[PDB]
């Protein structure tokens, strides 16, 4: 909840399809950040090639929606 | 509220208060522990408050002005209690607008007023005005303060 905005709690119990986190007020744009600073840390020719995991969330970005066929 | 002085307040001017501030305030209410029931403190609502200059000014309008002038204490009360995660106030004073149920009275002398080196809007361009408060970059103004 604190650190990307959804609970593990919630998905266990209620499998929703998707879930769409919202990066609105402070909180959010903490939550963002968060999700943001999420890189891969590769080695390539003794140089740190950092990369993103959620390429679509940039600084602009007030939503993320997770997809599933089922839940 | 069109001719109502002070000594003339009564069921309809309690009734426009009601409408124009009360519930207004009760709708913020009502859409925070909507918002608060279900755990969304990262999804404000901007509410655009619809702000007058007219504070008692042009007289005959009822309670009117109390209820555009009360509008402002939002301003100070998204501070001081626990709704800010779930509402942003974004408080438009409305300049005067030609051609509504509030102003159309009033559409004779525009030409008069702009005169003065003044403006008065379209309901087209006031409308352009408000929809620039809902652009990416004003949303995120309201959401800090």
């Amino acid at each position: 909840k604190d650190t990307y905005g959804f609970s593990i709690l919630d998905i266990v119990i209620n499998n929703p399809v998707n879930l769409t986190i919202h990066f609105g007020g402070e909180k959010g744009k903490r939550i963002r950040e968060n999700y943001s600073a999420m890189i891969f840390e590769t080695i390539v020719d003794g140089k740190l090639k950092t990369e993103k995991i959620f390429k679509e969330i940039n600084e602009h970005s007030t939503s993320y929606t997770f997809r599933s066929e089922k839940g | 509220e069109q001719g109502i002085e002070l000594e003339h307040i009564d069921s309809k001017s309690e009734f426009a208060h009601r409408i124009m501030l009360t519930n207004i305030l009760r709708m913020m209410g009502c859409v925070k522990k909507q918002k608060s029931a279900r755990g969304i403190e990262t999804r404000p609502a901007q509410v655009i408050l619809p702000m007058s200059p007219n504070h008692g000014t042009f007289g005959g309008d009822g309670m009117y002005s109390e209820s555009k002038l009360s509008l402002e204490t939002l301003f100070n009360r998204w501070h001081s209690e626990s709704w800010a995660n779930q509402l942003t106030v974004c408080g438009a004073i409305i300049g005067w607008t030609r051609g509504t149920g509030l102003m159309s009275a009033n559409n004779i002398i525009a030409e008069g007023i702009e005169k003065m080196g003044v403006r008065t809007f379209s309901q087209k361009e006031m409308a352009f005005n408000l929809l620039g408060l809902l652009t990416p970059e004003v949303v995120e103004l309201c959401q800090k303060s």
